[PDB]
DNA sequence: CGTGTCAGTAGCTGTCACGGATGC
DNA sequence: GCATCCGTGAGTCGA
């Protein structure tokens, strides 16, 4: 759906290609570990905040 | 044996990794000074190490006991010595 | 003194030129 | 080997 929405521009294609991690429960924990460091990253602990 | 003495250090490090940052955030809100929150965290975990009754039961939340101890410490800091000088 | 069910900053970027050590 | 980022500086005197 990301390619469906941002397909008319090549910069967004390059963004999704150069991306490091993929997954709904993966980028969420990435945001958790970059936002509140030093805490155990649970899928729901990040889904909450 | 010596491994029995190392297991206690491993246990303390585990409770560190699971509660230290959250307790720091709590004390940081109650005080507003991060350097004071670190002191509260150190003292609270020191009292946790001195009470094996809190570290024994894992099926019971020790986080609440930690928050209560930190709250009492912070309210004790809020008396006369701070009252006059701060 | 003892402490024990959720219990989780405020604030904030509306500065910039410039040089060189620091770093992927 | 070079782009990044850190740290430095940014008028004077007033009641």
């Amino acid at each position: 759906q990301i390619v469906e929405r941002f397909g008319f521009s090549e910069i967004m294609r390059s963004t999704l290609e150069k991306d490091n991690t993929v997954g709904t429960d993966e980028a969420l924990l990435d945001i958790y570990r970059k936002l509140r460091p030093g805490e155990p990253p649970t899928k729901e602990s990040a889904q909450t905040l | 044996v010596s491994g029995a003495a190392a297991a206690e250090a491993a246990l303390m490090r585990a409770l560190y990794d699971e509660h230290a940052a959250v307790l720091w955030r709590y004390a940081l809100r109650l005080t507003g000074d991060a350097a004071q929150a670190e002191d509260v965290v150190q003292e609270t975990l020191l009292r946790a190490w001195q009470h094996p009754e809190v570290i024994g039961d894992t099926a019971r939340p020790a986080r609440a006991w930690l928050f209560t101890v930190a709250r009492n410490m912070i309210i004790d800091e809020r008396r006369s010595a701070r009252f006059r000088n701060v």
